[PDB]
RNA sequence: ACUCGUGAGAGACUGCCGGGGUCAACUCGGAGGAAGGUGGGGAUGACGUCAAGUCAUCAUGCCCCUUAUGUCCAGGGCUUCACACAUGCUACAAUGGCCGGUACAAAGGGCUGCGAUGCCGUGAGGUGGAGCGAAUCCUUUCAAAGCCGGUCUCAGUUCGGAUCGGGGUCUGCAACUCGACCCCGUGAAGUCGGAGUCGCUAGUAAUCGCAGAUCAGCAACGCUGCGGUGAAUACGUUCCCG
């Protein structure tokens, strides 16, 4: 319908950087089995936590897995209790030996990825959709510094029979541009009624910055 | 794609003809990738949100 | 002394300067026996023709790439812009006849979901 | 007059093979022009606590060209029904205009 | 033609088969190989995956894969 | 000229006037002009009953011909079509032996098309 | 000698890779040939983008391989150490040879 | 580029053993497809063929037949109301050369010599004398235009 | 030194001159220039449509099975065939076939992989392992159409290869149902195709080989790409289609 790409696939090349990063000879389909049995291990709890991004460096087979998430005291709770629980079960999965680091974003509402994990739990938790959408927005415009604000939300919308999309935006959103930055987030709500798989565009700036 | 099949392509099978892919991701059996071990729509969505390192969308 | 490169669609010829009674020599070859076509024959000398120093100048070359049509339209470029290298009022008489200008034209992509490039499947709706 | 009759996800009872066979037979009558037909049965609208919406394509290559043609109904037989009679017009129309 | 297939399963109950000079109803499994001439007159019952045909093994069978004295499909048209 | 039981034409050569009998075609004529010595070049007009001699004698004993490969070749067919074997249930249908496709195509095999 | 040929997936961190053994090297102080391009390798994989029925509108993934070599004449261990002291963009293999 | 004007054509390159516009045109007519070097071969020998038959030069030969078959009105095709007429059209030069190679070339095409060499030999003389299909062509074409000359007024 | 390989940079902007422009945008010509006016091609699909597609990639709400609608294996089927459609490939020959000699590519692929000279075969291939994790070694120094020469004389043929018989090789536990390839024979339809209809505006159409992914093997004539040789025509919007 809208055959929109992927724009953090669109700019992988430009502007946003890979989030998997190494060099794999022979040795590149074990190291996307371990990537997924690495991010599907820290689907669970780190969503729990607040969960944005999972980086993963890695060296002559050692690992460097690295999280950018919103609360530094949710994924690291007692020092070495939350942090090296998830670790030393990163360790024992892999056959390898994990050095974990951990690190804050200075502004959640600024990551689309945080800005759809919120709007979808709250949208899980029976409030209105239009407030939702209304209260992730606007304030997040203001929070650091952004141009764009794209929230489209599909599916049983307040439990109705039509699977109703909506669209509200704020300021400048280009997609066609390749120069955007545009960080973008999908992440999807999970009511009885059903599945409401929210969008979130964020348009920070113009920058190159090459 | 189911546990059964998922799982029984993943043991040692009785003869060597028998042993087939099956991507690792979904476990879908047709379409599948040596390099990647990736079936195409897991290519696709990896390889879109930059998590396999260095494919990217092409254009010569 | 002066030498050139000329390219055409994958083509690519290597020459050089050289004052001479005519001689002509490609990869050890003359160059009435590695073009047998003598159409190429003129597409080639044509700009030794304009500036008429068809005997008067004697170079070998070297190449790569392409197939004969493009070692040939490739070699017609390098004689043009080494008759340049020579005498630069040569260079409005080869320009407006129409020469130094090497034809952009490759072969392009081949496009998803058709046969060849700018082809369609032939659909036959019901 | 060749008559492909296949579903597209659906049962096609020996009620739905007769009724075919008589309204696109219609076309048999009167114009002899035709050679094959092709003649396809969607099924959706079902399972949505609404009333299944059926659509029925049609295609035929006269004597020359492709015609195709396309139906949307509550059920079937209304369907086919009133595609064989936006066909039998066109046709006569293909049939029509002309003839000096 | 370096070595024919063998049917090894088979091929133990044959030898017991021929060894006592008994002939006996075959329920045969094996649609693979009729490899030595030593099945000459052994009745197969070959198996393709519903019923189990009885087949007699002659001079002439020898070269013709086991289980194709017995088809799997059926076809009339109306 | 005349032969094994081929007629052979006016004006053909001799690497193709050979392969106008049923056990001989291109190679076959290479191969036995190669062994014998007769050019292939030579037209039928021009051909020796000597050499029609060595010839013959050559391509009736080391090799097959007319009466042979028609009798063999039909005594094979019939041999499979009598054990009861699947390509000679193929035979006796009137369906390809080879496994191949029945669908839509092999129809040298069915032959003229009955429609309906 | 030692030959260094090290492969990446970035071009600007091969550069910037290749400006820090060059500078190691050339500061520890040898003869040392610059960076050489080897040209590429680049795997293009036809995606069909679609759960189900639509075999035209692909698209297609490539994958560059980026090929910098340095060839090392004469060494010294003091030279020596210092490579496998330190790599910093750690998405760049290096083969010696 | 129809329906934006007239579109820029590519400038022709004349011959190298005869040295005309109009003996490359009949090469690049010749071309069944993909063989342009054996399209001059059939070209240049069915023209030495008919050097061999007038003892003259080939090319005067051939410009006498591509007059001899080159026309002057063309018939078409507009259908005004219920009824099809054929409105005859004066032929521009570029056009008239056009009919005249590709009808030389294809009714040489359908004549019975062996070779094709044999065939655009006979086909190049007997447009020169007159006595080709293709010169029954022209006839035919100029009767078809003469036969429907009060539909021209049109003015189209 | 020339290429070439890959890094950085210059270069096309109606910038410069002539005319129309309301002295506005923009358009017609000229110069310089490798290129002239979005230079060529990509990647890039707005708000939405069609209850279009997919609960079989995955995820999933609800309903159903839980002694089976789970699961394990052998054999069979997914390849059946009086038919009808659809996309392709090889053709119907002399611009051709067959034999001999000879010249030019681009891109790619390679570890329990790619595998050379040599020897055994007619040939698939066998024996053997040089050498390479590869601008190096191997895919032969890479092609085929091309050119030079000989033969064939318009014919159901030296066209065409379907089919069928015999004889093999390789892969695999296993080539019967159901693999490909080679050798010998066999040698059918087919004489440019009714109504109609499809593609394409320049390195395009047309034709010629080459590589790749999937893959032990292959139904590859498919798909994705690479290059070779290379045309005709566009008067113009009346008509058909959007």
């Amino acid at each position: 319908m809208g055959q929109k790409i992927n724009p953090h696939g669109f700019r992988l090349g430009i502007t946003t950087e890979w989030k998997s990063r190494w060099y794999a000879d022979k040795q590149y389909k074990d190291y996307v089995k371990e990537d997924v049995a690495i991010r599907k291990l820290l689907a669970t709890g780190l969503e729990r936590a607040g969960i944005a991004d999972v980086e993963i460096e890695r060296t002559r087979d050692r690992v460097r897995v690295d999280i950018h998430t919103a609360r530094p005291g949710i994924v690291i709770g007692r020092r070495g209790t939350e942090a090296d629980r998830i670790r030393a079960d990163l360790e024992k999965l892999t056959g390898k030996q994990v050095q974990l680091n951990i690190l804050e974003v200075k502004n959640p509402e600024s990551q689309a990825q945080l800005v759809a994990q919120g709007v979808a739990e709250q949208l899980s938790n029976r409030v209105a959709f239009r407030r939702a959408m209304r209260k992730a927005i606007q304030s997040a415009m203001r929070q650091p510094n952004v141009k764009g604000i794209r929230v489209q939300c599909s599916g049983r919308l307040g439990g109705a029979e039509m699977s109703r999309s909506e669209f509200y935006r704020e300021g400048r959103v280009p997609l066609h541009t390749l120069r955007a930055d545009i960080d973008y987030g999908l992440y999807e709500a999970k009511t009885t009624f059903g599945r409401i798989g929210v969008k979130v565009w964020i348009y920070k700036g113009d920058i190159v910055g090459g | 794609a189911k546990k059964a099949l998922v799982h029984k392509a993943n043991k040692k099978p009785k003869f060597a003809v028998r042993a087939y892919t099956r991507c690792n991701k979904c476990g879908r059996p047709h379409s599948v990738y040596r390099k990647f071990g990736l079936c195409r729509i897991c290519l696709r969505e990896m390889a879109h949100a930059g998590e396999l390192p260095g494919v990217q969308k092409s254009s010569w | 002394p002066i030498q050139t490169v000329g390219r055409r669609k994958e083509a690519v010829v290597r020459v050089r300067l050289v004052p001479g009674t005519g001689q002509f020599n490609l990869d050890g070859r003359t160059l009435e026996n590695y073009f047998p076509n003598k159409v190429h024959q003129q597409l080639i000398k044509a700009p030794l023709v304009t500036v008429d120093r068809v005997d008067q100048f004697d170079i070998y070359a070297h190449l790569d790439g392409g197939g004969p049509s493009g070692q040939a339209g490739a070699l017609r470029l390098a004689i043009a812009r080494a008759l340049i290298l020579v005498q630069p009022e040569d260079r409005p008489a080869l320009k407006k006849a129409g020469f130094l200008t090497r034809d952009p034209r490759a072969i392009e992509r081949k496009k998803y979901g058709l046969k060849k490039a700018r082809k369609a499947p032939q659909y036959s709706k019901r | 007059a060749e008559v492909v009759v296949k579903g597209r996800n659906v049962e096609v009872p020996d009620h739905f093979r007769t009724y075919v066979s008589e309204k696109l037979s219609r076309l048999e009558r009167f114009d002899k022009t035709i050679y094959l037909f092709d003649v396809e049965l969607d099924h959706e609208r079902n399972r949505r606590q609404r009333k299944n919406c059926q659509h029925v394509e049609i295609t035929a290559r006269g004597r020359g060209p492709v015609v195709r043609g396309e139906a949307c109904a509550d059920s079937f037989y209304t369907a086919f029904e009133s595609a064989v009679q936006k066909l039998e017009g066109r046709l006569r129309r293909a049939k029509d205009r002309r003839k000096i | 033609k370096k070595g024919p297939f063998v049917d090894d399963h088979l091929l133990k109950k044959v030898d017991v088969q021929n060894e006592k000079n008994t002939k006996q109803v075959i329920k045969t499994w094996s649609r693979r190989s009729t490899i030595i001439p030593d099945f000459i007159g052994h009745t197969f019952a070959v198996h393709d995956g519903r019923k189990h045909v009885p087949v007699f093994v002659t001079e002439a069978m020898v070269g013709h894969k086991l289980g194709e004295f017995a088809p799997t499909r059926t076809f009339k048209g109306h | 000229a005349r032969l094994v039981g081929v007629d052979l034409p006016r004006d053909k050569r001799m690497e193709i006037a050979l392969t106008y009998i049923y056990g001989i075609g291109r190679t076959r004529s290479n191969e036995i002009l190669a062994a014998t010595g007769i050019d292939k070049n030579m037209r039928t007009k021009d051909l020796t009953d000597d050499q029609v001699t060595v010839l013959r004698d050559y391509i009736e004993g080391n090799l097959k011909v007319e009466g042979d490969l028609r009798r063999e070749v039909q005594a094979d067919i019939r041999r499979k079509i009598e054990i009861g074997c699947y390509q000679g249930l193929r035979h006796r249908r009137g369906l390809p032996v080879r496994g191949q496709r029945t669908k839509t195509n092999a129809r040298t095999r069915k032959g003229p098309k009955r429609t309906i | 000698k030692i030959r260094i040929r090290l492969k990446a997936y970035d071009h600007e961190a091969i550069d910037a890779s290749a400006r820090k053994i060059v500078e190691t090297v050339t500061r520890t102080g040898a003869s040392v040939v610059g960076p050489v391009p080897l040209p590429t390798e680049k795997n293009v994989y036809c995606v069909i983008r679609s759960p189900h029925k639509y075999k035209d509108s692909r698209e297609h993934f490539e994958m560059r391989t980026h090929k910098r070599l340095i060839d090392i004449l004469d060494p010294t261990p003091k030279t020596v150490d210092a490579l496998m002291r330190i790599d910093l963009p750690a998405s760049v293999d290096v083969n010696i040879q | 580029m129809p329906r934006k004007g007239p579109a820029p054509k590519r400038p022709l390159v004349n011959d190298p053993v005869y040295g005309s516009q109009l003996v490359t045109q009949l090469v690049n007519k010749v071309l069944l497809e993909g063989k342009k070097s054996l399209a001059e071969r059939i070209v240049y020998g069915a023209l030495e063929q008919a050097r061999e038959k007038t003892g003259t030069d080939p090319v005067v030969t051939l410009k006498r037949a591509l007059d001899n078959v080159k026309p002057a009105l063309e018939v078409r095709s507009r259908r005004v109301g219920g009824a099809t007429y054929q409105v005859p059209v004066e032929v521009r030069p570029d056009r008239s050369t056009t009919l005249a190679l590709r009808w030389l070339v294809n009714f040489s095409r359908q004549r019975r010599e062996k070779t094709m060499v044999e065939r655009l030999a006979n086909e190049i003389l007997d447009a020169s004398n007159g006595l080709g299909a293709s010169v029954k062509r022209r006839e035919d074409t100029h009767k078809m235009a003469e036969a429907n000359r009060a539909f021209a007024h049109y003015r189209w």
